[PDB]
């Protein structure tokens, strides 16, 4: 019955790529031309029903629009997890080096 | 707490005065030689 | 009753042996190699930035 | 200070050791039954 | 058996305050002067 | 000055000869015991405690804590036979550090 | 019943303080 | 005779069977105050946020400590330095919470130690005695200051002060090591080799007094008889001692002055606990234990490890278990 | 002697230098618990005392 | 082991091409780092961000790429945030902004060239404990 | 009485030269401890906001907000482990205070770049190091060269108005006793013990 | 008019702007116009907890609390945008601010009940046809309560949710069926109710003040225990400013 | 707290065994013809 929700998200899409809408923003940094600048729009704009709609977000240039696509295969969405997005968690996670 | 904080006020100046005119009160001569 | 013996394998299909507690230890972390020795598996404690899990 | 001259040595013979064990020890087999209870 | 885990130390204080006072008595009554 | 003072000089320099002998006689004796590693590692009432109360906290528990940290990072090192691989993220860390 | 034990070894230490300093052996001059 | 001159006479009068003088007018309630409060919270006190996360650690008996696990908690990290006595809370409940019982033990006590120096200094002075017995107990009081004031105000906090409990005491311990590798810190050293050496001379001057006796007693009856309280003659002969002595390693390193010998086993572990002292009064700012971490480099630059980079390791875990929900930034400041 | 004789090898007895013994106090502390101990406790007494 | 000019040999540029660096190049470069970047960078990590570090794989994924000395030496000139959109002279030390950061007053292209060695010289030689952090000390 | 008032001195000037940072600017002398912990604090809350943070929403693991939090009496202050040093004042932090502490308004819109290098600045040169000048906590490996001169001065200071109040009381004693005329020790024909009634 | 140093150490600074007596005016809503909530303070003056009754048949109350983390309660610098609505009602949706306090509070006896008291998350709304704002006037909402403790919070045997051990490793060969409860952590979500009647208005400035009253879920120490039912009273300051 | 049962006895014994072994010795020591 009494699940460790994290542990249980290890085993879907989250354990595997970047999760839009619940993956910790220093994640960015693993591909070329995510970070700051599309990470932190990203993050502030989650949800996101399907990875593709990470395209849609207000005010993208021509440009991020291209580095986006070809990071899409990078990329995935699971329903949003509580534990993983409050206490401001996506944006700092208590993990250094 | 303003009661408390009062009497450890006079407790506290009470045992410090004892200690001052204590100490003032000729106490080189309080000595088994020269108590002069 | 003896359980059995306890064989683990990853989805791969590869057998995974689980590192032995030495006796100076009152506890020990929980990790699995192959039979090189290669980590495979383990038990994390921090999970943010977890690449052997046990789901994974 | 003067000594207390109301002081008085006291004094148990070996029979009253005896006697005094005695009775300990029966009154123990007997109550220990009923403290375990 | 379900026995209450008090009857030991009862038992025991119960058989040795008096023995032990007791023994004092008596030692001390042998060591006097006769 | 303190209550209690020698009177017996023999006594005095006797008592100095017992103190320290028998204080460095007793902790060989534990180290002994450590020798099976026989040791006065826990209190089983306190991990009982602490196991079904996850708010019980004790200095005792917090010391444990820094032995469990010290173990496993000290190890690979100081037990180089042992060919002790610890990937990060099993190894114990407090928020931040 | 621990804490009990506790306490009462703990003031038995200081009652034994009290006895060793006000009911010691006066020491003497001989 | 005048009221305060008899009050006067008897405080400072010799034939009292404790001496009172005028620092045991301020010894005599600060110590008892402190030890009411100890005593009382060490049974009673309930769990004290001593890190100031929320996070209350229980010091009691009552509330599920033995007389190894069980202290009196260091007050909150969130009064810091601030003077929180008990008419600063709101609530006696408050101020358990906050860890108010240890600011009021620790400051009367160092005040009511610091005056039980000054009361040795005193009756010296009364019964016409040299005056240094007190300058080798400014060794312990030195080493008290500096664990319960002196490193809470460099570390800028109370909490970080040692706690009052035997099992608190070892986390001080621990902590410090991590935070300051003390242990690689010369002044700890000369403390280890004040107490080390302080226990072999104890040993050693026991020894040899006792094996110099002179036969005074019957093989039934105790050596300690053949002493008599305030007798003229010496009770053993320092002649047959310092004739062993010199001859065990050579006869110019036994004392055959007494004198010299006795001050020897006064300096010794006083000036070595004046620098443990002045070890945990100097890390207190931080300036910390020798640092030989990679020190040792081969021709290409691989470092080649020495036994201070396993004090290292052992260090790190210290320090990443430390209060593990207290920290938020990457580096441990303070 | 007796406590390598007890473990593994001599790898586990001090070694002897002063850094060395340091990291010993340590892997006693981590591993033992040493600290902990009743009669290490009454060393400590003895030595300070 | 030792250092030798193989290890020494470093990329140039982006296109492939390489330079090989003299010993007294790397003592320098050692030097100027502790010098000017240490405080931030010891051991290849970044204290005041810990999510970006020096390791080389890491260079290479940053805009411009500076997994090379000229990739290096014009960061040393005009910084800019890991996706290259943000120009960052005014919180980080560089010669555009050596007016605020005075101990890059007096570095010359030769010392820049250097530092930039040493950056991607140390990881060949200590591997992954160059920006890996407190766990591989 | 001079070695007890040097002494005295030598212990305040301890304390001057480790807190304030008006007489001893931090320009010259390094920041503070208290400095230091407060500027790492700001450097992560820098870097987190211009990352998206709500810092002043921040919950951090413990419950209290991970960047920002409340002091004793209400103050907005610091959050983490520097919650200890909320009586810190500086002058590059001051323009974010406001009347009910850190102002969360002046947080997101007016921090300066000189405001980021200078917390960056002072968290990087924080009042720690080795016997042997290595910077940094005590597990830090060799490369920075430094011990703060707060941390010379301080330390240096204590000792010497340390070993000072031991003059003292080793001078005190001893006039004390020299007036008194027995400070070669006890004469053996007038003993004053022998003379005293016996305490018991 | 008065700064820091005037205030510093005094607990005015866990006090909410009041408004005079005198401050029973009106502010005008103009539905053309956009508005924001530029600060929203909360200063709570009683916690009560609901009684826990072995008879669960008995009503059971809300009993007063003494509170022992001083004076750290207050949520302020409070900000969201001011909707007016079809029916001129107008609805605020908190967008940010120091929204949360840890608060413990303890109970005759001595239990101590640690609370997450917040507004995150707030939307509240008003009666319809609100012309002005008045004396009359109320916003009634709910809000979020996340966890008390967020995800890395580890308990004292080093167990937590997003790090942590996920046993009782002092308890090696233990059965773990009764400590599942303790050893799998949990994060809790649950929602908050809050009632805010406007007592006085500054139609000049744009300012109201008045008390509220919410109702809330404490602290449940990630899954291992039932949480309690608290009820918060205090007073609020709102400035309303068109956007 | 889960303390062991025993832990009671052992140390009431612990106390009481050699505590009566001194008190008899100190007590009939008195009791000698000084
Ligand atoms: C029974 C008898 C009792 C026995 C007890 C013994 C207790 C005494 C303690 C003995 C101390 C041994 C010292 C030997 C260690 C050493 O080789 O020390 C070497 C160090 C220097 O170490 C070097 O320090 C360097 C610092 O690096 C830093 O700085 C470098 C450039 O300097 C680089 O920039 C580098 O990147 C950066 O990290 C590196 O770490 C080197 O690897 C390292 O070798 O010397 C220094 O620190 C200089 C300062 C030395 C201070 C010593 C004071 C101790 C004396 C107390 C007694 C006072 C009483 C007075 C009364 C009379
Ligand atoms: C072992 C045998 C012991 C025998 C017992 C006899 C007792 C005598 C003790 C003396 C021991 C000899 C050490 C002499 C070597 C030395 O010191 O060598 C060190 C230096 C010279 O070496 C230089 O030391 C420097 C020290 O760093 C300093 O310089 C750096 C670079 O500029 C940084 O600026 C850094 O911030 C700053 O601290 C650098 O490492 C240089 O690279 C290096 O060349 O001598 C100096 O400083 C001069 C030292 C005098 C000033 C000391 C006063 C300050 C101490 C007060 C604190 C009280 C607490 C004491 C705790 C113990
Ligand atoms: C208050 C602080 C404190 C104190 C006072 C002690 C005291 C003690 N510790 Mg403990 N320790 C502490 C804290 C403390 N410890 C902490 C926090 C830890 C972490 C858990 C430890 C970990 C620890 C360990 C692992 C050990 C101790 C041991 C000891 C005992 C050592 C006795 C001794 O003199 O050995 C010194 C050695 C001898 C006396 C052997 C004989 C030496 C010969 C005579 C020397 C010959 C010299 C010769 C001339 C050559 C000189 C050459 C020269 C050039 C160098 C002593 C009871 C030891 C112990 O328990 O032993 C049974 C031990 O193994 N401690
Ligand atoms: C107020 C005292 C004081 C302070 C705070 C400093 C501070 C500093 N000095 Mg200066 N200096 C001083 C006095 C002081 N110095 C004196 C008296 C001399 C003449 C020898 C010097 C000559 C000097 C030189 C040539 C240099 C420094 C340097 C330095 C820096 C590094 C220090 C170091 O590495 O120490 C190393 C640590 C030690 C040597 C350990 C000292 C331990 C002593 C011996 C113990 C003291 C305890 C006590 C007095 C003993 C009492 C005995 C008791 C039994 C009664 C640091 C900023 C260096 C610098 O960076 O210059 C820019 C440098 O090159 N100093
Ligand atoms: C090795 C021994 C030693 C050394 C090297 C030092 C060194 C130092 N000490 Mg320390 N001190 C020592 C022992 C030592 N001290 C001892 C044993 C004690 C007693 C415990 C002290 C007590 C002490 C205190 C209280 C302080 C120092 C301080 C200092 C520093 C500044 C000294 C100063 O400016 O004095 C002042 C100089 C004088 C009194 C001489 C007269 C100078 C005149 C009045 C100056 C006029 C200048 C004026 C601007 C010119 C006007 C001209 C105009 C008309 C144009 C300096 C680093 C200071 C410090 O930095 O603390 C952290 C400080 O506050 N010392
Ligand atoms: C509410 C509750 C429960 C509170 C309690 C909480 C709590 C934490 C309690 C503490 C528990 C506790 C005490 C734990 C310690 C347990 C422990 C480790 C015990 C060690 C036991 C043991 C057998 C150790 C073996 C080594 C050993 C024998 C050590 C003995 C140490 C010892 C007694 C040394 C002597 C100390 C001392 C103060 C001596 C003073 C002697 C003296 C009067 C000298 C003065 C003097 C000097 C002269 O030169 C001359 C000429 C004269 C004339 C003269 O007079
Ligand atoms: C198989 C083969 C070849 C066999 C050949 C063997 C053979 C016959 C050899 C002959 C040739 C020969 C001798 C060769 C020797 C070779 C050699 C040099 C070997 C080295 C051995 C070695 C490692 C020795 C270690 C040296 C050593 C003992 C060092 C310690 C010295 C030291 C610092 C001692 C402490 C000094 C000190 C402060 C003492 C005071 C202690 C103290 C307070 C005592 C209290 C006290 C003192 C008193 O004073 C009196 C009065 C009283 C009352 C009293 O309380
Ligand atoms: C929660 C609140 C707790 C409340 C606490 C209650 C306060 C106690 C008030 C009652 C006073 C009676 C006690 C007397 C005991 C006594 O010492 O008498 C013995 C002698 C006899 O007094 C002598 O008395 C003589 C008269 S007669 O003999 O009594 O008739 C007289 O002639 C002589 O001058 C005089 O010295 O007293 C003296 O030697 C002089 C006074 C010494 C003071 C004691 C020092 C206490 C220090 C404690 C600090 C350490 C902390 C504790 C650590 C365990
Ligand atoms: C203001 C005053 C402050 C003082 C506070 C009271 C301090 C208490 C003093 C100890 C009294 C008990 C002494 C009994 C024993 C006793 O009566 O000793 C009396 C004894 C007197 O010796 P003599 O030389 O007169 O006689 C010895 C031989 O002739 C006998 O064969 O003194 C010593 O032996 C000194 C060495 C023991 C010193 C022990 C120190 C005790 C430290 C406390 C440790 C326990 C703490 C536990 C905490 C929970
Ligand atoms: C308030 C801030 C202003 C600074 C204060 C400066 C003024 C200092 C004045 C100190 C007055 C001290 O006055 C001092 O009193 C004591 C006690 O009465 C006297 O003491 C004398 O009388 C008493 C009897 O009552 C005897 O026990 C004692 O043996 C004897 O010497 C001193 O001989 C006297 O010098
Ligand atoms: C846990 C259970 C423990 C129970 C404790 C019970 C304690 C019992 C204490 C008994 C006290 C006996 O007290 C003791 O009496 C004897 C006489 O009998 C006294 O002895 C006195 O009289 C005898 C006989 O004339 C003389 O030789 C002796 O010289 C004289 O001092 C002792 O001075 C006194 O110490
Ligand atoms: C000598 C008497 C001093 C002891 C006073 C103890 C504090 S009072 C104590 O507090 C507990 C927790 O709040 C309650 O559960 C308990 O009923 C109450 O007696
Ligand atoms: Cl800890
Ligand atoms: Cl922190």
């Amino acid at each position: 019955e009494l699940v460790n929700v994290v542990d249980e998200k290890l085993g879907t899409a989250y354990g595997e790529k970047i999760d839009l809408n619940n993956t910790n923003i220093a994640a960015f940094i693993q591909y070329r031309g995510l970070y700051p600048t599309l990470a932190k729009l990203i993050v502030k704009n989650a949800p996101y029903e399907s990875v593709e709609d990470v395209l849609n977000i207000p005010g993208l240039t021509e440009r991020q629009k291209q580095i986006l696509r070809e990071n899409l295969e990078h990329f995935t969405v699971t329903e949003v997890e509580t534990a993983l997005v409050e206490g401001g968690d996506r944006y700092n996670n208590g993990l250094y080096k | 707490m303003e009661t408390l904080k009062i009497t450890v006020y006079i407790v506290v100046t009470f045992f410090v005065l004892l200690f001052v005119f204590g100490f003032l009160s000729g106490d080189p001569a309080r000595n088994p030689k020269r108590k002069d | 009753a003896w359980k059995g013996h306890a064989v683990f394998r990853n989805k791969e299909g590869e057998e995974l042996f689980v590192r032995r507690m030495p006796a100076f230890f009152e506890s020990f972390p929980v990790i699995l190699t192959d039979k090189n020795g290669v980590v495979k598996a383990d038990i994390p404690f921090r999970r943010a930035e977890s690449k052997y899990s046990f789901e994974q | 200070m003067e000594p207390n001259p109301n002081r008085q040595p006291v004094e148990l013979n070996r029979t009253s050791l005896y006697l005094g064990l005695l009775l300990i020890l029966v009154l123990a087999l007997l109550f220990s039954s009923y403290f375990f209870n | 058996m379900e026995v209450n885990q008090l009857g030991l130390i009862a038992t025991a204080l119960f058989v040795l305050v008096p023995s032990v006072f007791l023994i004092i008595l008596y030692v001390q009554t042998e060591s006097q002067q006769k | 000055i303190f209550g209690i003072a020698f009177s017996n000089k023999r006594w005095l320099h006797f008592f100095m000869l017992f103190v320290p002998v028998t204080g460095l006689w007793m902790s060989a004796i534990g180290v002994v015991g450590l020798a099976l590693n026989l040791r006065s590692y826990d209190f089983i009432s306190q991990e009982i405690r602490a196991a079904e109360d996850p708010e019980f906290e004790t200095f005792y528990t917090k010391n444990l804590l820094l032995n469990e940290g010290i173990r496993a990072w000290m190890a690979p090192q100081d037990q180089p036979h042992e060919n002790f691989v610890f990937p990060e993220e099993v190894l114990p860390r407090g928020n931040a550090l | 019943m621990e804490t009990i034990t506790y306490v009462f070894i703990f003031a038995c230490i200081i009652a034994l303080f009290f006895f060793a300093i006000f009911f010691r052996e006066p020491p003497r001059i001989t | 005779a005048n009221l305060w001159e008899r009050f006067c006479n008897w405080v400072t009068s010799t034939d009292n069977r404790l001496y009172v003088g005028w620092f045991g007018v301020i010894m005599i309630p600060t110590l008892l105050a402190a030890t009411i409060c100890f005593v009382i919270a060490f049974i009673a006190a309930p769990p004290v946020d001593i890190d100031g996360i929320r996070e209350p650690v229980s010091g009691s008996l009552l509330y599920g400590n033995n007389i190894i696990t069980g202290a009196v908690v260091p007050s909150s990290n969130a009064i810091g330095l601030h003077f929180y006595p008990i008419w600063e809370a709101a609530s006696l409940d408050e101020w358990l919470y906050n860890g108010g019982p240890y600011q009021l033990i620790i400051f009367h006590f160092l005040l009511g130690a610091s005056c039980y120096m000054g009361r040795q200094w005193e009756l010296s002075y009364r019964l016409g005695m040299r005056p240094w017995i007190c300058v080798a107990y400014s060794a312990p009081l030195a080493s008290a200051f500096a664990v319960f004031l002196i490193y809470p105000i460099g570390q800028g906090s109370f909490s970080d002060g040692m706690p009052l409990g035997i099992s608190g005491t070892f986390n001080f311990m621990i902590v410090f090591q991590a935070e300051h590798n003390i242990l690689m810190h010369p002044f700890h050293q000369l403390g280890v080799a004040g107490v080390f050496g302080g226990a072999l001379f104890c040993a050693m001057h026991g020894s040899l007094v006792t094996s110099s006796l002179i036969r005074e007693t019957t093989e039934t009856e105790s050596a300690n008889y053949g002493y008599k309280f305030g007798q003229e003659e010496e009770t053993y002969n320092i002649v047959a001692a310092h004739g062993y002595f010199g001859r065990l390693i050579f006869q110019y390193a036994s004392f055959n002055n007494s004198r010299s010998l006795h001050f020897f086993l006064a300096a010794w572990p006083v000036v070595g606990v004046w620098f443990a002292a002045l070890g945990i009064s100097t890390m207190a700012f931080n300036l910390n234990g020798f640092n030989f971490n990679h020190s040792v480099i081969d021709a290409k630059g691989n470092v080649i490890n020495t036994w201070a980079d396993i004090i290292n390791r052992a260090n790190l875990g210290m320090e990443v278990m430390h209060e593990r929900n207290a920290h938020n930034f990457p580096l441990d400041l303070a | 002697l007796i406590y390598p004789l007890g473990q593994s090898s001599w790898f586990f007895a001090p070694s002897f230098g002063v850094a060395a013994i340091f990291r010993f106090l340590l892997f006693f502390q981590g591993f033992h618990n040493w600290t902990l101990n009743p009669f290490h406790m009454m060393g400590v007494a003895g030595v300070l005392g | 082991a030792e250092l030798t000019p193989e290890v020494l040999t470093v990329p140039l540029n982006s296109e492939g091409k390489t330079i090989t660096l003299t010993e007294k190049q790397y003592l320098e470069g050692k030097r100027l780092f502790q010098y000017a970047c240490a405080s931030c960078h010891v051991g290849g990590i970044t204290k005041t961000n810990p999510s970006l570090d020096l390791r080389t794989e890491t260079l290479a994924l940053a805009t411009p790429p500076r997994d090379n000395i000229e990739g290096l030496v014009d960061y040393m000139k005009n910084p800019t945030t890991y996706d290259g959109e943000q120009e960052i002279a005014e919180v980080h030390p560089s010669l555009r902004s050596a007016d605020i950061f005075p101990k890059m007053r007096n570095l010359t292209e030769k010392d820049l060239v250097a530092i930039a060695g040493h950056i991607l010289v140390e990881p060949k030689i200590l591997g992954d404990k160059w920006g890996g952090g407190k766990v591989y000390y | 009485y001079s070695l007890g008032a040097l002494s005295m001195m030598g212990f305040i000037a301890t304390c001057f030269v480790w807190f304030n940072n008006t007489v001893y600017p931090s320009e010259f002398y390094g920041p503070t401890g208290p400095e230091a912990s407060q500027a790492q604090a700001m450097t992560f809350l820098i870097r987190d906001q211009k990352l998206g943070a709500n810092v002043g929403s921040a919950q951090g693991p413990t419950g209290l907000g991970k960047y920002l939090m409340r002091s004793p009496t209400g103050e907005i202050i610091f959050g983490g482990e520097t919650m200890r040093f909320w009586d810190f004042r500086g002058p590059w932090l001051e323009p974010l205070r406001g009347p009910n502490g850190l102002d969360l308004n002046k947080i997101k819109n007016d921090i300066q770049p000189w405001q980021e290098r200078r917390a960056a600045e002072y968290m990087t040169h924080a009042p720690l190091g080795s016997l042997n000048s290595v910077g940094g906590v005590a597990t830090e490996i060799n490369s920075v060269n430094f011990v703060s001169p707060r941390s010379w001065l301080a330390t240096s200071h204590f000792v010497l108005a340390f070993f000072f109040l031991v003059g003292h009381l080793w001078h005190a004693g001893r006039a004390r006793a020299a007036a008194a005329g027995f400070e070669k020790g006890i004469d053996r024909e007038s003993e004053p013990v022998l003379s005293m009634p016996s305490l018991d | 008019t008065l700064t820091y140093d005037d205030i510093v150490g005094t607990g005015l600074a866990n006090k909410c702007p009041t408004l005079d007596d005198t401050a029973r005016g009106a502010y005008p809503i103009d539905s053309s116009q956009t508005y924001r909530i530029a600060r929203l303070c909360l200063q709570p003056t009683t916690f009560l907890v609901k009684e826990e009754p072995k008879n669960k048949r008995q009503e059971a109350e809300f009993v007063p609390t003494k509170l022992v983390t001083r004076e750290t309660t207050s949520l302020d610098q409070i900000q969201g945008e001011l909707k007016v609505n079809s029916d001129g009602s107008l609805t605020f949706v908190e967008e940010d601010g120091i929204d949360f306090q840890p608060v413990t509070v303890q109970m005759a006896g001595g239990e101590r009940i640690p609370l997450l008291f917040t507004v995150k998350n707030l939307v509240a709304s008003t009666q319809p046809n609100v012309t002005s704002i008045t004396t009359s006037t109320d916003f009634k909402g709910e809000f979020n309560v996340p966890s008390y403790r967020t995800a890395n919070f580890l308990d004292p045997k080093g167990r937590g949710l997003a790090s942590g051990y996920d046993s009782a490793i002092a308890l090696p060969q233990a059965k773990e069926e009764e400590l599942a409860r303790a050893n799998v952590k949990r994060f809790s979500l649950t929602k908050g109710q809050i009632s805010l009647n406007v007592a006085k208005v500054d139609g000049r400035t744009g300012e109201i003040a008045g008390t509220f009253e919410s109702e809330q879920l404490s602290d449940d120490d990630m899954g291992a225990h039932e949480p309690h039912e608290v009820k918060i009273q205090g007073v609020f300051y709102a400035s309303i400013e068109p956007a």
